[PDB]
């Protein structure tokens, strides 16, 4: 039958916060999301710091150089 | 109706942005 | 909506294979290199001037006086090398995993290689240092070895009887534009790839197990982009003059040849194959065939297995061909004296022997071992 | 005589560590595609899974446990008899087209 | 009990609207914090050798 | 020959620090996303 | 042995309800239940009383790939409220 199909054990791959199969995940869910989405946000902040500097440097080359500012 | 707090929050997000690089 | 649908079928829900290693990341990096060279390059050309009177002064003007001009220059100069590292990975991947079986994709590739070689060669002339001038004077003059019209072909290319102001100014025009032809060709490189789908490391049809490009390979190619950026910025910020030659900081002088004359590192294997043969024309044809033999690779294929993953003899000969290329790259860097002449001679024959003779025979034996 | 080194090469090839038979790794072309199309439901749906599992292994950079590896003695050549016929029919069509 | 990271999720970045406001403001602060820190680290690494260290000298 | 020398090494420090920060964070996002496939389990169930 | 033990455990009075609906008098139903159903046992042996442990909801997928069948059936759901929750409305 198709009722012979049970889902294999993911206890190896699971997080610690959802291992107890007698426990409602909802209390941990917000923490589990908050952890992963923090990584993403921290990455975006770190790139945003870089991107700002890279762009600003190219913009500054297009601006007035040292030798023109000197003899102005 | 419902996009007023969202568009205000995105209005803030965009605003600080122009402060962000400049 | 007609554009988004192109970008969907290109990058969003293109069915990629599930099991693609980091050797497929180099394609996206080559585009990132091409875009990096274009964006850095544009900003260099905003200050650079292509006259022999001003060319050197302008490059130094960029480094010294243009605000953050140095960081843009060395990102261009080392990015050029990173483009080439990425290329040699991207070409080798296809050699190993049998991706050359997408004939048109591969043959467009072979074009893409040659255009970048021309781009980077002409780019190197631009700053007008000794090695730039003398690199051009050596490498261009090779064409005079052609049977009946080479001597004319060279003077036409130069715009005179030597490398000069006529050559430099057109070399700038050719540099600034050929990258866009490369990008145009590259979109056709991709166009044939979607027709044929993408290959995986096993060399086995992965229609049974596909996954959407986004979000899997988007975040993977992003990860790989940072590693390319890291590798660039390590070179730019800690070792900008490492891969580059010192003599190019000496302003060009046609009345004084530097002693150890050579191309950049990414042509040294081909330079070594040229030096191997003593006859001039033969040296040029071997130099040419060293690159163009890539086009014969899909015809030289013999094994009933597509990928080298399940092919020991081929794997060893492939990894021999890599080592042999690294030998030729080394030899091309060294001067033409003993013992390097004989090492270069053997390495050069070994190169064509691995491709033409051995690796096909290996595949044929590998078949006979498995009852094919 | 050299069944030994044939068996060595089989193990050295390594597709057996992924749980693939020899004919799962054959490079597709017009003949092979046609032979694979001619396969009956069972052998087709099996090679589907054998390949689907082998790719899933290749993704994770792993191989099967040593007992689950394919055996040189128990490596069935399921695709050959069909592929031989497809090739022989193509050769016939070419030999007829010659005249 | 509301946890450490869940308290961030719940009020700071559940919405994608506030997600960006957090990133922007966090990046605004990060820039000041990191630059200042890494400047000071580089300046302590290279003590006495830069102009700002020997500027009082000739001024 | 190299007036940029000081400034360039400061960018160097900041680059190494920032790459040190980002590479694991990005790799973590990659692993977080690919997890779905990397843990998956294939079951073959033909009929008789 | 399993069926009878499952019956002896679970089929009992405090865990059961007798419902009725139609043209009938509540008093009469209660007399019938008193006369026939009051023979059921009313508590346990001091153990064997199973009480429901809460079930872990797991966000996850199952993909029975079968091209031979004519139409794909998909069922997607998030964790529910439970019988008690007013939110149900
Ligand atoms: C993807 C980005 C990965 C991070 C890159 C690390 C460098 C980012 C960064 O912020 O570097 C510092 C920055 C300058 O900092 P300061 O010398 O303090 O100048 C004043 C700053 N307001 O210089 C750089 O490293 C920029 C280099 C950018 C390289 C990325 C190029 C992207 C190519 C596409
Ligand atoms: C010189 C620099 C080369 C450094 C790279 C060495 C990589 C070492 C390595 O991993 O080799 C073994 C490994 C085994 O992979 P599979 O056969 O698919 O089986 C997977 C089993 N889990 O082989 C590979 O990764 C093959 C990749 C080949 C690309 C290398 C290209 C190097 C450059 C060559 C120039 C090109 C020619 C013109
Ligand atoms: C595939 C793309 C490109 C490659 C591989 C490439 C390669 C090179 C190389 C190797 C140099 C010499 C660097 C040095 O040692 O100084 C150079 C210089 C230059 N390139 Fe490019 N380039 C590319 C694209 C561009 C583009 C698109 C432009 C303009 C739009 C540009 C403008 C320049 C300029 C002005 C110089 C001279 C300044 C200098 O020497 O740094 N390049 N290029
Ligand atoms: C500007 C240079 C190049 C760009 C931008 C480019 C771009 C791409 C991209 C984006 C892909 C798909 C991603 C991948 O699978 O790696 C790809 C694949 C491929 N390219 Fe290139 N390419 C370049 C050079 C070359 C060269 C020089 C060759 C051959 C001489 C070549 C042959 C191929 C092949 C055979 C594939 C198929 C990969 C597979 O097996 O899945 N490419 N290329
Ligand atoms: C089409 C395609 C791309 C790809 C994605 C974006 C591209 O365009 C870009 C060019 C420059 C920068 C970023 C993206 C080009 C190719 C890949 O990476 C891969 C990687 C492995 C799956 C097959 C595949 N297919």
């Amino acid at each position: 039958s198709h009722t012979d199909i049970k889902v294999p054990d993911f206890s190896d791959y699971r997080r610690p916060e959802v291992l107890d199969s007698t426990k409602s995940s909802k209390e941990s869910s917000e923490a589990r999301k908050g952890f992963s989405y923090l990584v993403t946000a921290t990455t975006t902040v770190g790139v945003a710091y870089a991107a700002k500097n890279v762009v600003s440097q190219f913009v500054s080359s297009m601006s007035a150089s040292a030798d023109v500012l000197a003899m102005s | 109706r419902n996009w007023v707090p969202t568009a205000q929050l995105w209005g803030a997000v965009g605003a600080v942005g122009l402060v962000s690089a400049t | 909506h007609p554009l988004m649908k192109i970008v969907n079928n290109a990058f969003i829900d293109l069915p990629a294979p599930s099991n693609i290693s980091s050797w497929w990341n180099f394609g996206s990096l080559l585009g990132i290199c091409l875009i990096l060279q274009i964006l850095t390059g544009l900003f260099l050309a905003m200050h650079y001037t292509s006259d022999t009177t001003t060319a050197f002064s302008s490059v130094t003007h960029i480094c010294r006086d243009v605000n953050y001009g140095w960081i843009i220059r060395y990102m261009h100069a080392n990015g050029a090398s990173m483009f080439f590292i990425c290329l040699y990975m991207h070409v080798g991947r296809g050699l190993y995993y049998g991706s050359y079986t997408f004939l048109e994709t591969w043959n467009i590739g072979v074009i893409l290689l040659l255009t970048v070689m021309a781009t980077a060669f002409m780019g190197y002339v631009l700053p007008w240092g000794q090695m730039s001038f003398w690199g051009a004077t050596v490498i261009t003059n090779l064409l005079s070895a052609i049977p009946y019209i080479g001597t004319n072909l060279v003077e036409w290319i130069w715009g005179g009887f030597s490398v000069d102001k006529a050559t430099l100014t057109r070399f700038f025009a050719f540099h600034f534009i050929l990258p866009f032809i490369i990008m145009a060709i590259a979109m056709v490189h991709l166009l044939f790839l979607h027709e044929t789908g993408s290959n995986n490391p096993t060399g086995i049809s992965s229609d049974v197990d596909k996954i959407p490009f986004h979000p899997y390979y988007t975040i993977k190619d992003i990860l790989g982009a940072l590693l390319l950026i890291l590798a660039l910025m390590l070179l730019v910020l800690f070792a900008p003059d490492l891969l580059g030659d010192p003599d190019n900081y000496t302003p060009a002088n046609p009345l004084n040849t530097p002693p150890h004359i050579k191309p950049e590192w990414y042509f040294l294997f081909a330079y070594a194959i040229l030096r191997s043969i003593p006859n001039k024309l033969g040296g040029v044809l071997a130099l040419a065939f060293s690159i163009l033999i890539l086009a014969l690779i899909p015809l030289l294929h013999t094994s009933k297995q597509r990928s080298m993953m399940f092919r020991p003899l081929s794997q060893c000969l492939f990894w021999a061909l890599v080592a042999d290329l690294l030998t030729l790259t080394w030899i091309g860097g060294q001067p033409v004296e003993h013992p390097y002449i004989t090492i270069g001679q053997l390495a050069s024959v070994l190169y064509f022997l691995l491709i033409l003779v051995l690796m096909p025979t290996a595949g044929t034996i590998e078949n006979k071992l498995l009852k094919w | 005589w050299l069944e030994g080194i044939r068996k060595w090469y089989y193990n050295a090839a390594g597709f057996n560590k992924l749980g693939l038979m020899r004919d799962d790794t054959i490079h597709e072309n017009d003949d092979v595609k046609e032979a694979i199309r001619r396969l009956p439901e069972n052998l087709y749906n099996d090679r589907v899974f054998r390949i689907k599992r082998a790719l899933d292994l290749s993704m994770r950079q792993q191989i099967l446990p040593k007992e689950q590896w394919t055996k040189y003695e128990e490596d069935k050549s399921y695709l050959e008899p069909y592929l031989k016929e497809v090739i022989r029919e193509r050769k016939e069509r070419e030999e007829w087209a010659k005249k | 009990a509301p946890t450490l990271t869940a308290r961030l999720y719940s009020l700071l970045f559940r919405r994608t609207s506030t997600f960006a406001l957090t990133i922007v403001v966090g990046a605004l602060f990060f820039e000041r914090a990191f630059d200042q820190g890494a400047d000071a680290i580089y300046e302590h690494i290279n003590e006495g050798k830069l102009w700002k260290h020997i500027k009082h000298k000739y001024e | 020959a190299e007036p940029e020398h000081d400034h360039r090494k400061r960018m160097g420090l900041k680059m190494l620090l920032m790459m040190g920060l980002l590479l694991p964070l990005v790799y973590a996002m990659k692993r977080h996303k690919w997890s779905v496939l990397k843990s998956r389990k294939l079951a073959y169930r033909p009929p008789k | 042995a399993d069926l009878t033990e499952y019956l002896s455990r679970h089929y009992k009075a405090p865990r059961m309800v007798l419902a009725a609906a139609g043209g009938l008098e509540h008093r009469q139903l209660l007399d019938l239940a008193q006369k026939h159903f009051s023979g059921l046992s009313g508590t346990y042996d001091e153990d064997a009383v199973p009480t429901l442990s809460p079930c872990r909801f797991t966000g996850s997928q199952i993909c029975h790939r079968e091209d031979g069948l004519p139409l794909a059936h998909v069922a997607i759901a998030v964790e529910g409220p439970g019988w008690a929750h007013p939110d149900n409305v």
